Protein backbone atom coordinates (compact mmCIF):
# COMPACT_ATOMS: atom_id res chain seq x y z
CA UNK A 1 0.00 0.00 0.00
CA UNK A 2 3.03 2.00 -1.10
CA UNK A 3 3.28 6.27 -0.14
CA UNK A 4 5.55 8.65 -2.77
CA UNK A 5 6.22 12.10 -1.91
CA UNK A 6 5.60 14.09 -4.59
CA UNK A 7 8.55 16.25 -7.31
CA UNK A 8 7.55 20.02 -7.03
CA UNK A 9 8.88 21.74 -10.38
CA UNK A 10 7.51 25.76 -10.71
CA UNK A 11 8.42 27.84 -13.87
CA UNK A 12 7.23 29.46 -16.86
CA UNK A 13 6.05 28.47 -20.53
CA UNK A 14 8.05 30.86 -21.78
CA UNK A 15 11.09 32.65 -20.76
CA UNK A 16 9.59 36.06 -18.67
CA UNK A 17 9.10 39.15 -20.07
CA UNK A 18 7.68 41.69 -18.16
CA UNK A 19 4.57 42.90 -18.81
CA UNK A 20 4.09 40.36 -21.61
CA UNK A 21 1.50 37.28 -21.57
CA UNK A 22 2.76 34.01 -20.36
CA UNK A 23 1.64 30.54 -18.59
CA UNK A 24 2.78 30.10 -15.31
CA UNK A 25 2.88 25.99 -14.05
CA UNK A 26 3.33 24.09 -11.35
CA UNK A 27 4.64 20.19 -12.79
CA UNK A 28 3.88 17.26 -9.63
CA UNK A 29 5.37 13.97 -10.01
CA UNK A 30 6.45 10.94 -9.09
CA UNK A 31 3.85 10.84 -6.30
CA UNK A 32 1.24 8.38 -4.80
CA UNK A 33 -1.39 7.94 -3.99
CA UNK A 34 -3.46 10.48 -6.47
CA UNK A 35 -5.13 12.78 -3.81
CA UNK A 36 -3.06 16.04 -3.86
CA UNK A 37 -3.78 19.55 -3.83
CA UNK A 38 -2.18 22.43 -5.68
CA UNK A 39 -2.35 26.08 -5.51
CA UNK A 40 -0.54 28.76 -7.46
CA UNK A 41 0.08 31.62 -5.47
CA UNK A 42 0.59 35.73 -6.52
CA UNK A 43 2.06 37.13 -3.77
CA UNK A 44 0.82 34.66 -1.34
CA UNK A 45 -2.81 34.71 -2.47
CA UNK A 46 -4.43 31.49 -4.30
CA UNK A 47 -4.76 32.52 -8.10
CA UNK A 48 -8.61 31.44 -9.31
CA UNK A 49 -8.53 30.16 -12.65
CA UNK A 50 -6.04 27.79 -12.41
CA UNK A 51 -6.33 24.58 -15.18
CA UNK A 52 -4.51 21.09 -14.48
CA UNK A 53 -4.22 18.11 -16.91
CA UNK A 54 -5.91 15.07 -16.97
CA UNK A 55 -4.62 12.67 -14.37
CA UNK A 56 -1.64 9.82 -15.76
CA UNK A 57 0.78 8.11 -14.08
CA UNK A 58 4.89 6.78 -15.34
CA UNK A 59 6.01 3.05 -16.32
CA UNK A 60 6.55 2.80 -12.10
CA UNK A 61 2.87 3.74 -11.93
CA UNK A 62 3.55 6.99 -9.88
CA UNK A 63 1.74 9.75 -10.53
CA UNK A 64 1.98 12.96 -12.19
CA UNK A 65 -0.28 16.60 -12.74
CA UNK A 66 0.51 19.98 -14.69
CA UNK A 67 -1.26 22.83 -12.83
CA UNK A 68 -0.99 26.27 -14.88
CA UNK A 69 -2.30 29.18 -15.10
CA UNK A 70 -1.87 32.27 -17.41
CA UNK A 71 -0.04 35.63 -15.75
CA UNK A 72 1.91 38.30 -16.59
CA UNK A 73 4.69 38.29 -14.74
CA UNK A 74 6.33 41.61 -13.31
CA UNK A 75 9.26 42.35 -11.55
CA UNK A 76 7.53 43.17 -8.09
CA UNK A 77 5.13 40.09 -8.17
CA UNK A 78 6.20 36.99 -6.25
CA UNK A 79 4.63 33.84 -7.31
CA UNK A 80 4.96 30.08 -6.43
CA UNK A 81 3.20 26.87 -5.87
CA UNK A 82 1.91 24.75 -2.83
CA UNK A 83 1.56 21.58 -2.81
CA UNK A 84 -0.25 19.32 -0.04
CA UNK A 85 -0.38 15.34 -0.07
CA UNK A 86 -0.28 12.65 2.83
CA UNK A 87 3.55 12.52 2.25
CA UNK A 88 3.76 15.72 3.28
CA UNK A 89 3.67 17.14 6.90
CA UNK A 90 2.70 20.36 5.88
CA UNK A 91 2.11 22.18 2.53
CA UNK A 92 4.90 22.56 0.50
CA UNK A 93 5.74 25.98 -0.68
CA UNK A 94 8.21 26.03 -3.57
CA UNK A 95 8.30 29.96 -4.84
CA UNK A 96 9.45 30.72 -8.75
CA UNK A 97 12.51 31.85 -9.70
CA UNK A 98 12.39 32.89 -13.24
CA UNK A 99 15.27 30.49 -13.50
CA UNK A 100 14.33 27.19 -10.90
CA UNK B 1 11.08 7.16 -35.56
CA UNK B 2 8.82 4.66 -33.40
CA UNK B 3 5.63 5.85 -32.29
CA UNK B 4 3.12 4.83 -29.32
CA UNK B 5 -0.38 4.99 -28.25
CA UNK B 6 -1.51 4.33 -24.46
CA UNK B 7 -4.40 4.57 -22.54
CA UNK B 8 -3.68 4.79 -18.90
CA UNK B 9 -7.15 4.47 -16.62
CA UNK B 10 -7.09 5.15 -12.44
CA UNK B 11 -9.71 4.07 -10.44
CA UNK B 12 -9.45 5.45 -6.82
CA UNK B 13 -12.10 3.92 -4.02
CA UNK B 14 -13.61 6.34 -2.19
CA UNK B 15 -15.56 4.34 0.92
CA UNK B 16 -18.27 6.23 2.53
CA UNK B 17 -18.03 9.04 0.15
CA UNK B 18 -19.99 7.03 -3.04
CA UNK B 19 -18.38 5.17 -6.03
CA UNK B 20 -14.61 4.84 -6.90
CA UNK B 21 -13.35 8.26 -8.59
CA UNK B 22 -12.59 7.03 -11.99
CA UNK B 23 -10.17 8.88 -14.80
CA UNK B 24 -8.53 7.91 -17.95
CA UNK B 25 -6.60 8.82 -20.68
CA UNK B 26 -5.57 8.57 -23.94
CA UNK B 27 -2.22 9.12 -25.75
CA UNK B 28 -0.29 9.12 -28.86
CA UNK B 29 3.57 9.54 -28.35
CA UNK B 30 3.49 12.59 -25.83
CA UNK B 31 -0.01 14.32 -27.05
CA UNK B 32 -2.98 13.56 -25.08
CA UNK B 33 -5.77 13.13 -27.36
CA UNK B 34 -8.82 11.64 -25.19
CA UNK B 35 -9.72 11.93 -21.46
CA UNK B 36 -13.12 10.21 -19.18
CA UNK B 37 -13.62 12.04 -15.33
CA UNK B 38 -15.99 10.41 -13.59
CA UNK B 39 -16.71 13.55 -11.75
CA UNK B 40 -16.84 15.52 -14.87
CA UNK B 41 -20.32 16.71 -16.41
CA UNK B 42 -20.48 15.26 -20.38
CA UNK B 43 -19.96 11.29 -18.81
CA UNK B 44 -18.88 10.97 -22.54
CA UNK B 45 -14.97 10.28 -23.68
CA UNK B 46 -13.79 14.11 -24.55
CA UNK B 47 -11.57 15.20 -27.10
CA UNK B 48 -8.50 16.74 -26.45
CA UNK B 49 -6.45 17.16 -29.51
CA UNK B 50 -7.52 19.01 -32.17
CA UNK B 51 -7.18 16.21 -34.89
CA UNK B 52 -9.37 14.09 -33.23
CA UNK B 53 -12.31 16.24 -33.21
CA UNK B 54 -12.89 15.03 -36.94
CA UNK B 55 -14.06 11.62 -35.51
CA UNK B 56 -17.87 11.35 -36.05
CA UNK B 57 -20.19 10.56 -34.03
CA UNK B 58 -20.13 6.53 -33.60
CA UNK B 59 -16.25 7.29 -32.74
CA UNK B 60 -17.75 9.09 -29.23
CA UNK B 61 -20.36 6.70 -29.02
CA UNK B 62 -18.17 3.34 -28.94
CA UNK B 63 -15.23 4.90 -27.00
CA UNK B 64 -17.66 6.52 -24.37
CA UNK B 65 -18.87 3.28 -23.78
CA UNK B 66 -16.09 0.90 -23.12
CA UNK B 67 -14.63 3.55 -21.11
CA UNK B 68 -17.66 3.51 -18.69
CA UNK B 69 -18.18 -0.09 -19.15
CA UNK B 70 -14.31 -0.10 -17.65
CA UNK B 71 -15.04 1.88 -15.18
CA UNK B 72 -18.32 -0.18 -14.11
CA UNK B 73 -15.84 -3.40 -13.94
CA UNK B 74 -12.84 -1.43 -12.55
CA UNK B 75 -16.06 -0.87 -9.27
CA UNK B 76 -16.53 -4.72 -9.51
CA UNK B 77 -12.20 -5.68 -9.24
CA UNK B 78 -11.64 -3.04 -6.27
CA UNK B 79 -14.42 -5.20 -4.40
CA UNK B 80 -12.88 -8.64 -5.39
CA UNK B 81 -9.27 -7.35 -4.69
CA UNK B 82 -10.89 -6.46 -1.35
CA UNK B 83 -12.00 -10.24 -0.77
CA UNK B 84 -8.54 -11.78 -2.21
CA UNK B 85 -6.70 -9.77 0.51
CA UNK B 86 -8.87 -9.46 3.19
CA UNK B 87 -8.51 -5.78 3.14
CA UNK B 88 -10.44 -3.16 5.40
CA UNK B 89 -13.63 -2.27 3.09
CA UNK B 90 -13.05 1.72 4.95
CA UNK B 91 -9.82 2.11 3.18
CA UNK B 92 -9.29 3.67 -0.37
CA UNK B 93 -7.34 1.82 -2.83
CA UNK B 94 -5.85 2.68 -6.24
CA UNK B 95 -6.15 0.28 -9.36
CA UNK B 96 -4.29 1.28 -12.31
CA UNK B 97 -4.10 0.27 -15.65
CA UNK B 98 -1.98 1.06 -18.77
CA UNK B 99 -2.63 -0.30 -22.27
CA UNK B 100 -1.68 0.52 -25.68
CA UNK B 101 0.82 -0.05 -28.19
CA UNK B 102 4.33 0.65 -30.55
CA UNK B 103 4.37 0.86 -33.91
CA UNK B 104 7.95 1.25 -35.83
CA UNK B 105 9.05 4.11 -38.38
CA UNK B 106 7.19 2.77 -40.99
CA UNK B 107 4.10 2.02 -38.98
CA UNK B 108 4.85 -1.66 -38.30
CA UNK B 109 3.63 -3.62 -35.33
CA UNK B 110 6.44 -3.29 -32.82
CA UNK B 111 4.98 -4.21 -28.91
CA UNK B 112 2.01 -4.29 -27.05
CA UNK B 113 0.92 -4.02 -23.61
CA UNK B 114 -1.46 -4.82 -20.91
CA UNK B 115 -0.81 -4.13 -17.20
CA UNK B 116 -2.33 -3.67 -14.26
CA UNK B 117 -1.13 -2.21 -10.88
CA UNK B 118 -3.09 -2.34 -7.18
CA UNK B 119 -2.36 0.61 -4.69
CA UNK B 120 1.07 1.34 -6.96
CA UNK B 121 2.59 -2.17 -7.61
CA UNK B 122 2.57 -4.52 -10.29
CA UNK B 123 -0.64 -7.19 -10.21
CA UNK B 124 -1.02 -8.69 -13.00
CA UNK B 125 1.12 -8.05 -16.82
CA UNK B 126 0.29 -9.42 -20.23
CA UNK B 127 3.96 -10.62 -21.06
CA UNK B 128 5.74 -9.57 -24.40
CA UNK B 129 4.65 -12.45 -26.28
CA UNK B 130 1.26 -11.49 -25.47
CA UNK B 131 0.33 -15.39 -25.23
CA UNK B 132 0.51 -15.36 -21.33
CA UNK B 133 0.37 -13.51 -17.63
CA UNK B 134 2.84 -12.44 -15.05
CA UNK B 135 0.90 -12.55 -12.07
CA UNK B 136 2.86 -10.18 -8.89
CA UNK B 137 1.20 -11.99 -6.03
CA UNK B 138 -1.14 -14.57 -5.16
CA UNK B 139 -4.35 -12.36 -5.83
CA UNK B 140 -3.13 -11.96 -9.11
CA UNK B 141 -2.36 -15.33 -9.59
CA UNK B 142 -6.30 -16.30 -9.37
CA UNK B 143 -7.46 -13.57 -11.54
CA UNK B 144 -4.39 -15.26 -13.84
CA UNK B 145 -6.36 -18.39 -13.92
CA UNK B 146 -9.50 -16.94 -14.23
CA UNK B 147 -8.51 -15.38 -17.34
CA UNK B 148 -6.04 -18.35 -18.47
CA UNK B 149 -9.60 -20.02 -18.62
CA UNK B 150 -11.47 -16.93 -19.93
CA UNK B 151 -8.93 -17.13 -23.09
CA UNK B 152 -8.62 -13.39 -22.79
CA UNK B 153 -4.60 -12.86 -24.09
CA UNK B 154 -5.86 -14.52 -27.60
CA UNK B 155 -9.04 -11.81 -27.53
CA UNK B 156 -6.30 -8.59 -26.14
CA UNK B 157 -3.18 -9.88 -28.11
CA UNK B 158 -5.57 -9.80 -31.39
CA UNK B 159 -6.93 -6.31 -30.55
CA UNK B 160 -3.35 -4.96 -29.69
CA UNK B 161 -1.56 -6.45 -33.03
CA UNK B 162 -5.22 -5.42 -35.65
CA UNK B 163 -7.54 -2.54 -33.84
CA UNK B 164 -4.82 -0.56 -31.73
CA UNK B 165 -2.12 -0.60 -34.74
CA UNK B 166 -4.69 0.48 -37.27
CA UNK B 167 -6.13 2.93 -34.98
CA UNK B 168 -2.41 4.46 -34.21
CA UNK B 169 -1.72 4.55 -37.84
CA UNK B 170 -5.16 6.55 -38.35
CA UNK B 171 -4.25 9.08 -35.88
CA UNK B 172 -1.17 9.56 -36.88
CA UNK B 173 -2.22 10.15 -40.11
CA UNK B 174 -5.08 12.92 -39.01
CA UNK B 175 -2.59 14.06 -36.81
CA UNK B 176 0.32 14.22 -39.16
CA UNK B 177 1.41 18.10 -38.83
CA UNK B 178 1.45 17.84 -34.83
CA UNK B 179 2.39 14.11 -34.15
CA UNK B 180 5.55 13.79 -36.73
CA UNK B 181 6.95 16.68 -35.55
CA UNK B 182 10.38 16.45 -34.00
CA UNK B 183 11.33 19.34 -32.45
CA UNK B 184 14.89 20.29 -31.12
CA UNK B 185 16.13 21.09 -27.44
CA UNK B 186 17.12 24.78 -27.82
CA UNK B 187 20.10 24.26 -24.91
CA UNK B 188 22.24 27.07 -23.25
CA UNK B 189 24.27 27.14 -19.78
CA UNK B 190 23.91 29.17 -16.50
CA UNK B 191 26.52 30.25 -13.85
CA UNK B 192 25.64 30.81 -10.34
CA UNK B 193 28.48 31.01 -7.71
CA UNK B 194 27.58 29.57 -3.97
CA UNK B 195 30.60 30.47 -2.82
CA UNK B 196 33.90 32.31 -3.07
CA UNK B 197 34.98 28.39 -4.10
CA UNK B 198 32.32 27.15 -5.59
CA UNK B 199 30.09 27.66 -8.62
CA UNK B 200 26.79 26.27 -10.03
CA UNK B 201 26.77 25.63 -14.09
CA UNK B 202 23.35 24.68 -15.04
CA UNK B 203 23.09 22.58 -18.65
CA UNK B 204 19.09 23.43 -20.00
CA UNK B 205 17.53 21.97 -22.56
CA UNK B 206 14.39 23.93 -23.86
CA UNK B 207 11.49 23.25 -26.93
CA UNK B 208 12.00 19.94 -27.66
CA UNK B 209 9.70 17.35 -28.42
CA UNK B 210 9.30 14.27 -28.12
CA UNK B 211 10.34 14.14 -24.35
CA UNK B 212 12.74 11.49 -24.60
CA UNK B 213 16.51 12.85 -24.24
CA UNK B 214 19.68 12.97 -22.78
CA UNK B 215 21.93 15.40 -20.86
CA UNK B 216 25.24 14.74 -19.19
CA UNK B 217 28.50 16.85 -17.90
CA UNK B 218 32.00 15.76 -18.25
CA UNK B 219 35.03 16.96 -16.51
CA UNK B 220 37.82 16.71 -19.41
CA UNK B 221 36.75 14.07 -20.78
CA UNK B 222 34.73 11.89 -18.07
CA UNK B 223 31.83 11.60 -17.05
CA UNK B 224 30.05 13.42 -13.60
CA UNK B 225 26.87 11.39 -13.17
CA UNK B 226 26.61 11.71 -9.34
CA UNK B 227 28.01 14.76 -9.05
CA UNK B 228 25.49 15.84 -11.65
CA UNK B 229 21.99 17.06 -10.35
CA UNK B 230 19.32 15.98 -13.22
CA UNK B 231 15.60 17.38 -12.87
CA UNK B 232 12.68 15.41 -14.46
CA UNK B 233 11.52 16.28 -17.80
CA UNK B 234 8.69 18.44 -17.63
CA UNK B 235 5.87 19.75 -20.26
CA UNK B 236 5.96 23.40 -21.07
CA UNK B 237 2.45 23.31 -21.92
CA UNK B 238 3.08 24.25 -25.53
CA UNK B 239 3.51 20.36 -26.74
CA UNK B 240 7.26 21.20 -25.70
CA UNK B 241 9.22 19.59 -23.00
CA UNK B 242 11.49 21.38 -20.86
CA UNK B 243 15.11 20.00 -18.72
CA UNK B 244 18.11 20.50 -16.82
CA UNK B 245 21.55 19.09 -15.02
CA UNK B 246 23.53 20.76 -12.86
CA UNK B 247 27.13 20.49 -11.82
CA UNK B 248 29.19 21.70 -8.94
CA UNK B 249 32.23 23.04 -10.09
CA UNK B 250 35.88 24.63 -8.13
CA UNK B 251 35.98 28.32 -9.12
CA UNK B 252 38.61 29.17 -11.82
CA UNK B 253 37.88 25.67 -13.54
CA UNK B 254 34.29 26.07 -14.92
CA UNK B 255 36.10 25.51 -18.96
CA UNK B 256 37.24 22.12 -17.62
CA UNK B 257 33.37 20.94 -18.36
CA UNK B 258 31.41 20.20 -20.99
CA UNK B 259 27.78 19.53 -21.76
CA UNK B 260 26.49 16.88 -23.77
CA UNK B 261 22.69 16.80 -24.98
CA UNK B 262 21.41 13.44 -27.18
CA UNK B 263 17.67 13.60 -28.78
CA UNK B 264 15.92 12.40 -31.53
CA UNK B 265 16.02 15.98 -33.38
CA UNK B 266 20.00 16.36 -33.68
CA UNK B 267 22.02 14.89 -36.29
CA UNK B 268 24.39 15.06 -34.12
CA UNK B 269 24.66 15.19 -30.34
CA UNK B 270 24.97 18.64 -28.63
CA UNK B 271 29.07 19.59 -26.80
CA UNK B 272 28.61 22.90 -25.38
CA UNK B 273 31.35 24.40 -23.02
CA UNK B 274 31.67 27.88 -21.05
CA UNK C 1 -9.24 3.09 -29.45
CA UNK C 2 -9.88 2.09 -25.61
CA UNK C 3 -9.62 -1.75 -24.95
CA UNK C 4 -12.37 -3.88 -23.54
CA UNK C 5 -10.90 -5.09 -20.20
CA UNK C 6 -11.95 -8.09 -18.27
CA UNK C 7 -13.03 -8.81 -14.15
CA UNK C 8 -10.57 -9.83 -11.93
Amino acid sequence: MIQRTPKIQVYSRHPAENGKSNFLNCYVSGFHPSDIEVDLLKNGERIEKVEHSDLSFSKDWSFYLLYYTEFTPTEKDEYACRVNHVTLSQPKIVKWDRDM
Amino acid sequence: GSHSMRYFSTSVSRPGRGEPRFIAVGYVDDTQFVRFDSDAASQRMEPRAPWIEQEGPEYWDEETGKVKAHSQTDRENLRIALRYYNQSEAGSHTLQMMFGCDVGSDGRFLRGYHQYAYDGKDYIALKEDLRSWTAADMAAQITKRKWEAAHVAEQQRAYLEGTCVDGLRRYLENGKETLQRTDPPKTHMTHHPISDHEATLRCWALGFYPAEITLTWQRDGEDQTQDTELVETRPAGDGTFQKWAAVVVPSGEEQRYTCHVQHEGLPKPLTLRW
Amino acid sequence: RFPLTFGW
